[PDB]
RNA sequence: GAUGUCGGCUCAUCACAUCCUGGGGCUGAAGUAGGUCCCAAGGGUGAUGCUGUUCGCCAUUUAAAGUGGUACGCGAGCUGGGUUUAGAACGUCGUGAGACAGUUCGGUCCCUAUCUGCCGUGGGCGCUGGAGAACUGAGGGGGGCUGCUCCUAGUACGAGAGGACCGGAGUGGACGCAUCACUGGUGUUCGGGUUGUCAUGCCAAUGGCACUGCCCGGUAGCUAAAUGCGGAAGAGAUAAGUGCUGAAAGCAUCUAAGCACGAAACUUGCCCCGAGAUGAGUUCUCCCUGACCCUUUAAGGGUCCUGAAGGAACGUUGAAGACGACGACGUUGAUAGGCCGGGUGUGUAAGCGCAGCGAUGCGUUGAGCUAACCGGUACUAAUGAACCGUGAGGCUUAAC
RNA sequence: AAUUCCUUGUCGGGUAAGUUCCGACCUGCACGAAUGGCGUAAUGAUGGCCAGGCUGUCUCCACCCGAGACUCAGUGAAAUU
RNA sequence: CACAGGUGGUCAGGUAGAGAAUACCAAGGCGCUUGAGAGAACUCGGGUGAAGGAACUAGGCAAAAUGGUGCCGUAACUUC
RNA sequence: AGGACCGAACCGACUAAUGUUGAAAAAUUAGCGGAUGACUUGUGGCUGGGGGUGAAAGGCCAAUCAAACCGGGAGAUAGCU
């Protein structure tokens, strides 16, 4: 039910050693716009492989 | 398991994800396009696109079935006037789902899903 | 004897004249080519390594690409091997197929059993489940005891318990080879196999006979 | 499964007769008593067809020698020498499984016009 | 499929309606039995003059079922209910001289050429 | 300043003083069967009526229904019938309050797991240039039961009754594993019937809601009751046992030298895992062979150019899966949806005509619909990029 | 017997098999006549027992439907040590 | 506690229905102040099961089953 | 007519599960009992601690009962920890 010692900060810090986030490294450039975007997603001014879509 | 098996179950009973995909198809014929989760869309498709196909074809009959399934008759008139004869030479694959980033309040995976013509 | 590598059909049933139904596997033995022969000099053990089957260019990563080349085949869909007997002999490139279980009456045939997920120990172990009413209290389907109380102290180290079942390697052995049609590549041996329709099987003359 | 498909091609029989469930059959089944072999008849009302290519089947009730008896007949089979209708039975349902509660009179199956 | 506390019609005109099963015999922790395997029954309805009265524990072999039987072929032969013919305990012979309904050929054993010669059909 | 009581349940695990099956010695062992002792733990070793019961007593099985240890194994797994609170009554004892391992009826079972342990499943690093495969097998694990029938052979044996060893063959039971071809189950994602009520203006046709409203069927998947398969044969070393030659100790004597046999134990053989086997192995293939500067000067750091084999990421996904992972596929493409054709399932849709006063029937019509199925098909979505990963791999000694 | 320790008394019934039950016997450890005896129609969320029906209670589980569990985003405890 | 609990009176429409039961609705009021995915074991609350049918268990606990109206018919016993 | 019967409101609370750091310091869900009465409820009043009240259970008397709560004697006492 419940812990017998107090875990220490070491066992903190060794189960969180999973817990990092990782960064998209990945931005795709659109053709036309030339902004950034997520890959496979359409722009935040509307557009995707280069036409808008959205408008 | 679920092997082989199809159609997502969105958290719902059948009822409410019927009644939902009949609201969600209905709102896609008269607005051409909305924006749902990305899960939500890509069910949408299995709905949507067996209307149009079935909308080829004006009859009665035909008529009277997708007044069944879209309990609107004015989303089965648009579905027999004008996107039955928009797709006529269209072999399936009436939408188009675009992937468009994440909702604000609970980070959902959202989409658009649009018919491939829009009047363009 | 060697064996061949093959792709799991279906199952059907043959009809005997005498009204038989006999359940079978379909099993499609294409061509295997020998891709490499390993002996004693060079490896320390006696094996061909066949392929089968074919893969598009544009997945075979040039490692690959470059193994098939020496010995002259085409890419097939993967590598296995066979250990060699004391009589047996084969070379670099050569095309072995399916009558060669032409007069072998018993095969064992190897393949991966379909995946069941993270299962129970009801469904992984055939535990008996405990009373479904009569006060049981949230314990239907649970495993029960464990151990036995402080003097191990300790649950014994392959004590059965909920996990993984399935998607593993299983082989039935002693299968009777019904009928070997070389013109289609058809293996037809009775009963059922590992795997699911389409998964790939090793397919060898029975060991235990 | 193309291959599977004409696998069972070459072996499906090819004269089988049509029929409905509800309809009145008789189906002569071969019987071998050690070295004879002989033909015996089974007819009955069909409940159920399974039709399923190669592993077709269909399902004849009787009332035999005091209670009823049911045979589940693979079609395709070498063991059923030959199908024949003897009546047309009139019924809407395609499985006739409510006939099992049902003797005598109320068994009654109206014929097909 | 009949195992302990079944009830059966007995297909014989040794004097019992219903039987029970006590005991799949014929192996340990064995479950059930088919046609053509021997049971041990209670016998629970007999008619007034019989040749055995209701409370006699004694073997029996089923000859009915409907859970059925499959034949070789892969068809399955089902009944609308479970029947057996009472057979001496000690010598496992049928105590009826007619037998009713019709039998299954699971019986043609050279131990049950009795039933099928007295049956009215298969 | 709390170490939960019995039995049942669900899981066990070990010992051997072995219940069965296996080997054998002696018999007051003719055979069949025993009795007794020795060896042997590989596997197996009932479900019921009564009672809270273990037990016991039954009634039927079985090859057998072992005996103990394990906090009389097991309540952070379950039960709480009994025991052992507070209510009540009986017999009994006490003047009484009350009491009785006397009885009788009724009577709150908490825990979201930190650590060890265990079943699964990943990430990091290492393995000495990186990578993609395919392996070896050191180690572990799993399995490892038995009935009945027939032949040998009514032969041996026996006075008859009875009835073999040994050697083979075929079918079971329990058990395990795979599977879904069958036979079935389920199938709220498919079709039909039907009740009440509300709506679509209404008729008709439909939809909602009443547990999927109630139901009758049912595709795929999954599954058992369904169907295939398997626990070995063979080795090697032996146990009890039996011997051979053979002295000590002219004899003898299985042992002291030497030589054989001999069981489900042991080691293999069968199957699965497996080089973190840090003792990190092997085999094959693939890729990278530009400069410059500074200092402790060294397996030293930086700069510019370059980035390969591959890998990851993202997307479309899967008979893969909690999540990772794993497998397929990304336009040079069938990876998913859709579409087309088929199959399957339900069973003759709507609309119209006709007959009938009508309900209804009939024809058009086995029609209409039909999910996860099968064959196709780029119609939609799978983007050129980018990211990570480098630039020839230490030292020593031998060999060449 | 809501009472009998011995005791699962004994006998009969009911079951294939019955420490319970039901009917007897009397050998009442230790019933008994308003701290009432004995019976009793009806009645009881009363106690025991036996049938038929009925079924996932079980032989023995299988599948589906929902809510959690699992994953992602926001918030964010506890016993204990 | 913006807590699934407690809290007297009054009004009360339609269609089925004996009904203020219940089903579906009207006027009116709401969707319950975390959501999005996946579709593991196991837990909870349901649905359905072949053959059997109480073998379960302390005990049929739980589940399943029965169910309405008219009419026919109805036992021992009894304080009628 | 009836401490009649069946059955909502209403008043109870026999059984099972769930909950047990709860939605809740006794509820929820599925059944269950009474339901013209010895009924149920509203509003006021009255009875007080060795006292009340009790169709009786050591029940109840503000989540407290073999003697309420609050303040005082009082820093009772404690060969005990």
């Amino acid at each position: 039910a419940v812990q017998q010692n107090k875990p220490t900060r070491s066992k903190r810090g060794m189960r969180r050693s999973h817990d990092a986030l990782t960064a998209v490294t990945s931005l795709s450039v659109d053709k036309t716009s030339g902004e950034k975007h997520l890959r496979h997603h359409i722009t935040a001014d509307g557009y995707y492989r280069g036409r808008k879509v959205i408008a | 398991m679920r092997h082989r098996k199809s159609g997502r179950q969105l958290n719902r009973n059948s009822s409410h994800r019927q009644a939902m995909f009949r609201n969600m198809a209905g709102s896609l014929v008269r607005h051409e396009i909305i924006k749902t989760t990305l899960p939500k869309a890509k069910e949408l498709r299995r709905v949507v696109e067996p209307l149009i196909t079935l909308a080829k074809t004006d009859s009665v009959a035909n008529r009277r079935l997708a007044f069944a399934r879209t309990r609107d008759n004015e989303i089965v008139a648009k579905l027999f006037n004008e996107l039955g004869p928009r797709f006529a030479s269209r072999a399936g694959g009436y939408t188009r789902i675009l992937k468009c980033g994440f909702r604000a309040g609970d980070n959902a995976p959202m989409a658009y899903i649009e018919l491939v013509d829009r009047s363009e | 004897m060697i064996g061949l590598v093959g792709k799991k059909v279906g199952m059907t049933r043959i009809f005997t004249e005498d009204g038989v139904s006999i359940p079978v596997t379909v099993i499609e033995v294409e061509a295997n080519r020998v891709t490499q022969v390993k002996d004693l000099a060079n490896d320390g053990y006696r094996a061909i390594q066949v392929t089968t089957g074919a893969k598009k260019a544009n997945r075979v990563t040039k490692p690959e690409a470059g193994h098939f080349a020496k010995a002259g085949v085409e890419a097939g869909r993967g590598l296995w091997e066979f250990r060699l007997a004391e009589g047996e002999e084969f070379t670099v490139g050569q095309s072995i197929s399916v009558e060669l279980f032409a007069d072998v009456k018993k095969v064992d045939v190897t393949g991966t059993s379909k995946g069941k997920g993270f299962a129970g120990t009801v469904k992984r172990w055939n535990f008996r489940t405990q009373d479904a009413t009569h006060g049981n209290s949230l314990s239907h389907r649970v495993p029960g005891s464990i151990g036995q109380n402080q003097t191990p102290g300790k649950v014994f180290k392959g004590k059965k318990m909920a996990g993984q079942m399935g998607n593993e390697r299983v082989t039935v052995q002693s299968l009777d080879v019904v009928r070997v049609d070389a013109e289609r590549n058809l293996l037809l041996v009775k009963g059922a196999v590992p795997g699911a329709t389409g998964s790939d099987l090793i397919v060898k003359p029975a060991v235990k006979a | 499964s193309n291959i599977i498909k004409q696998l069972e091609q070459e072996q499906m029989k090819q004269d089988v007769p049509s029929f409905r469930p509800g309809d009145t059959v008789e189906v002569k089944v071969w019987v071998v008593e050690g070295s004879k072999k002989r033909l015996q008849a089974f007819e009955g009302v069909v409940i159920a067809i399974r039709n399923r290519g190669l592993h077709s089947a269909f399902t004849v009730r009787k009332i035999s020698n005091g209670e009823g008896v049911e045979r589940v007949f693979q079609t395709h089979s070498p063991v059923v020498d030959s199908i024949s209708v003897k009546r047309r039975g009139a019924v809407r349902k395609a499985k006739l499984y409510y006939l099992r509660e049902r003797t005598g009179k109320a068994a009654r199956i109206k014929e097909r016009l | 499929m009949i195992q302990e506390q079944t009830m059966l019609n007995v297909a014989d005109n040794s004097g019992a309606r219903r039987v029970m099963c006590i005991k799949v015999l014929g192996g340990s922790h064995r479950r059930y039995a088919g046609v053509g395997d021997i049971i041990k029954i209670t016998i629970k309805e007999a008619i007034p003059r019989g040749k055995v009265k209701k409370g006699d524990v004694l073997k029996a072999v089923v000859v009915r079922t409907k859970k059925g039987v499959r034949r070789p072929d892969g068809s399955v032969i089902r009944f609308d209910g479970n029947a057996c013919v009472l057979l001496n305990n000690n010598s496992e012979q049928p105590i009826g001289t007619r037998i009713f309904g019709p039998v299954t050929r699971e019986l043609r054993s050279e131990k049950f050429m009795k039933i099928i010669s007295l049956a009215p059909e298969v």
